[PDB]
RNA sequence: GUGAACAGCCUCUAGUUGAUAGAAUAAUGUAGAUAAGGGAAGUCGGCAAAAUAGAUCCGUAACUUCGGGAUAAGGAUUGGC
RNA sequence: CUCUUAAGGUAGCCAAAUGCCUCGUCAUCUAAUUAGUGACGCGCAUGAAUGGAUUAACGAGAUUCCCACUGUCCCUAUCUA
RNA sequence: GCAGUCAAGCGUUCAUAGCGACAUUGCUUUUUGAUUCUUCGAUGUCGGCUCUUCCUAUCAUACCGAAGCAGAAUUCGGUAAGCGUUGGAUUGUUCACCCACUAAUAGGGAACGUGAGCUGGGUUUAGACCGUCGUGAGACAGGUUAGUUUUACCCUACUGAUGAAUGUUACCGCAAUAGUAAUUGAACUUAGUACGAGAGGAACAGUUCAUUCGGAUAAUUGGUUUUUGCGGCUGUCUGAUCAGGCAUUGCCGCGAAGCUACCAUCCGCUGGAUUAUGGCUGAACGCCUCUAAGUCAGAAUCCAUGCUAGAACGCGGUGAUUUC
């Protein structure tokens, strides 16, 4: 997860280690978004910190709007690629990876969502639902 | 619990077995395993599959 | 000069050495707190694992995301035929520890535990406990009086009991032996306890019960001798280092002037004893029954034993442990499963289960039907057949 | 024979079948492979590896000594009958 | 106008394979650059066949970045001789 | 580099909450100097990588004492090294610098730990280009580019593996000694509560998860494929067919089994004794005082429980013990 964020989070398996970028959801006007961080992460020597489903990183936005570009901001991770594992016993996985822009709180930059969501996120963070098409 | 069945081949998935995927649309699809899921993937056609 | 940057040491130095465990049959080194105010009863039970599983239950965990909600979990299906008593062994406390006193047998020794004393069985003439069951003859005496020594002395008393191997898809005729410490109130209750069950039989249910923690005690599956990458998990060296790469860089400073007893090494994986505790009961199954894996929510007539039989091991046809998640030792290893040392009285300790759905396709493959019935009901008639 | 081909791969005539051997298949190697999700975050440095690749048709920028650059880049096609 | 010692750095070019100070200043590229590039120039100590500046084409030369790529890595696993 | 004594002064008032000039006592041996004792019939010379262990002058985490502590936050100090202490952009760098996460991104040692462990980027041969210097050959901890990293099979140490002798052989055990392990964060609730003009704004109990570590495990999902298991493909060879060989496993799809992954799942015990400190009774001193005698509470500490080995010269209980 990171902060700001209403519950918690059974894990789920880890997608996108830092340097990943991944598809922006939002009409925010950012094509994409760069890991830089995650807020969960602890520390491990030579352990690239890594994102999954719902959690806040701080990202950049490598393409799209110049008023967008070259500065770090929150993100949240609406959908991944790497198969994960609910615990009702099913493993199952996104054709992408997304993110939404959002502030320090979890405020999301812009107001929609195009795609799908996973329901561990939006379970994690109440605007991203509020502004979600289908989930799961 | 449901069974649900392989999207592909038709076969019967019990609780834990095989994947969901949910592609890009919301459409979600199920495999009972690997190997349905393998064929999916490489956009085959079950209709010519002669054991689905 | 101080390590560049810090990191958390490969390894658990309290699992030394890492050496082949002495004996297959992992020992118990430590039963209940005996509380002598309540029936004598076994503390331990042996078994052999037969494999693992999926189970379907909903979850009793109020305040968690997956209260009152469907969950699969695995579980691992010991196969526990009821034990045989055979003998009972009294300790006394001296100041350098608990000492066997002594010990009596039963009259009959059955040929299972009998072979369990000899290592050349066939061409033998099998002089097993010959002469020691014609104590029994002076109609008292001998055995009466050791008796009465362990209700003298003994500050604790422990059953031999064996497996029934028999009972057992195993191909070892050889059964496995141990002592049982017996926790109910007395010291003379229970050794006269363990009289009155000479030769007769003590099942897993007289000693185990539904949603009960226990602890599981087993020799690691063995692996023979590692390199130190898996054997310590330590980090690989890069691809270009010259003579090999899955060692260890620095074995040791300078000085001291020694290799030093906690670096990693290469040696034997696996086949190490391992008390593993707190694996909650999920099914105490029953032999003669027919339902074994059947449910109060899944109806239908069928065992335990999945579609193939339990893959290198075969099918359950007697009483069965089944516990959640896994367990040390490999399928066909002799395993103790010992009741708790402490009363854990945690939440997911006390959570009562009910199963709602047990697996039982074949594990020989991606088993895609239940039952032989199902698996016909699907696919018609087949060529063969009819 | 395949094919542009004295290439690679298979063959005929001819010539070899000779380079201690047996039993196992631990570690660590040397040589040959593959990996879910991420994609250089590894590293002095993409070192190593991986990706491209024949042919037909289409298309092709700056710059230039006007000769080049140029297979630039970028596309579609390819069996059998 | 003057002195050393004959002249007194022109056309050009630069923190350049030549700049000490120096990780120079501004701009650019990055989340962040002792790196790269575009600029600036009282240039410790650039500079005109002791050749200076420009330069298409070529390079198993040195150097930066993008795309593709991938077990370099996250973080290891498995197989063959 | 680190720590003291004194107290002018700072601190609205007030030397000492937090500081502290002038002076002055020390400690350290990761700096750098000084020396030249060892090595010049040679102790591989930097940094990184990797891995272990130690020091405490403690950054985080436990429990405290103090404040210019209202709360929240912080700062000063004690017992404390039990346990952590990271991912990156630029540089060969050590060092430095910025981005970022974080409970915290503490400082040092172990031949400036660690080259028959790597790597070889820099320095440190011979090639070559510059600038400065020189008449020149050549020189310049100045810039630049290319420049071979050898041996273990011995002894010991360490990891694991057998094993003669204690009548024989077998089974079941004891436990001396040695090892030992867990870690840290958040959310819900307490509670918009205590406190506070306000702005703000905690904690214990309870509940749900997560991080770092560890030990197993393979039902599930995934990886891997000489199952050369099934099928598909190119080329050639067996007259065709069927069925096959060859192409260093010819190539492609699937592929059981085994192995295996925070890429998968399960599991990681609870008693006592103490430290700092706060106290009880209580003199010394007819008062006072936690201390002198006696005593209570009390920490990530320690000792047990628990977990691993089992002394091959520590032990106990038990079975059978030879006519060819
Ligand atoms: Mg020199």
């Amino acid at each position: 997860s990171g902060n700001g964020a209403q519950g918690t989070k059974f894990r789920i398996s880890l997608g996108l280690p830092v340097g990943a970028i991944m598809n922006c959801a939002d009409n925010s006007g950012a094509r994409n978004l760069y890991i830089i961080a995650v807020k969960g992460s602890g520390s491990r020597l030579n352990r690239l910190p890594a994102a999954s489903l719902g959690d806040m990183v701080m990202a950049t936005v490598k393409k799209g709007k110049p008023e967008l570009r070259k500065k770090v901001m929150p993100a949240i991770v609406v959908r991944q690629a790497k198969s994960w594992r609910r615990r009702d016993g099913v493993f199952l996985y996104f054709e992408d990876n997304a993110g939404v822009i959002a502030n320090p709180k979890g405020e999301m930059k812009g107001s929609a969502i195009t795609g799908p969501v996973g329901k561990e996120c939006a379970d994690l963070w109440p605007r991203v639902a509020s502004n979600s098409g289908v989930v799961v | 619990m449901k069974v649900e069945i392989d999207s592909f081949s038709g076969a019967k998935i019990y609780p834990g077995r095989g994947t969901l995927f949910v592609r890009g649309d919301s459409k979600i699809f199920r495999f009972q395993n690997s190997k349905s899921a393998s064929l999916f993937k490489q956009r085959k056609n079950p209709r010519r599959i002669a054991w689905t | 000069s101080h390590r560049k940057y810090e990191a958390p040491r490969h390894g658990h130095l309290g699992f030394l050495p890492r050496k082949r465990a002495a004996s297959i049959r992992a020992r118990v080194k430590a039963f209940p707190k005996d509380d002598r105010s309540k029936p004598v009863a076994l503390t331990s039970f042996l078994g052999y694992k037969a494999g693992m599983t999926t189970i379907v239950r909903d979850l009793d965990r109020p305040g968690s995301k997956f209260h009152k909600r469907e969950v699969v979990e695995a579980v691992t299906v010991v196969d526990t035929p009821p034990v045989v008593v055979v003998g009972v062994v009294g300790y006394v406390e001296t100041p350098r520890g608990l000492r066997s006193l002594t010990t009596v047998w039963a009259e009959h020794l059955s040929d299972e535990v009998k072979r369990r004393f000899y290592k050349n069985w066939y061409k033998s003439k099998k002089k097993a406990f010959t002469k020691y069951s014609a104590k029994y003859a002076q109609d008292g005496a001998g055995i009466e009086r050791e008796l009465a020594r362990i209700k003298k002395y003994a500050s604790v008393v422990r059953v031999l009991v064996h497996t029934q191997i028999r009972k057992t898809p195993l191909a070892q005729k050889k059964a496995h032996l141990a002592e049982i410490q017996l926790n109910g109130g007395s010291i003379s209750e229970k050794v006269d306890w363990a009289r009155e069950h000479f030769e007769k039989t003590v099942a897993v249910d007289s000693v185990f019960e539904q949603n009960e923690m226990i602890d599981a005690i087993a020799v690691t599956k063995g692996h023979g001798f590692e390199g130190v990458t898996h054997r310590w998990g330590t980090k690989k060296l890069p691809r270009k280092t010259h003579r090999g790469l899955r060692k260890v860089a620095c074995i040791g400073a300078w000085h001291p002037a020694h290799v030093m007893w906690s670096v990693a090494r290469a040696g034997q994986r696996g086949y190490h004893s391992r008390t593993s505790i707190n694996h909650k009961i999920y099914r105490v199954g029953k032999g003669d029954d027919e339902a074994n894996g059947a449910t109060s929510f899944d109806r239908t007539k069928k065992t335990i034993t999945p579609m193939g039989g339990f893959v290198h091991y075969g099918e359950i046809k007697n009483d069965f442990i089944m516990v959640k998640g896994c367990i040390p030792g490999n399928r066909k290893r002799i395993v103790t499963l010992r009741k708790s040392l402490y009363t854990n009285t945690s939440r997911k300790a006390l959570e009562e289960v009910s199963l709602k759905w047990i697996d039982t396709a074949s594990k020989f493959g991606k088993g895609r039907f239940q039952t032989p019935a199902e698996k016909h009901a699907f696919m018609g008639t087949l060529k063969k057949d009819l």
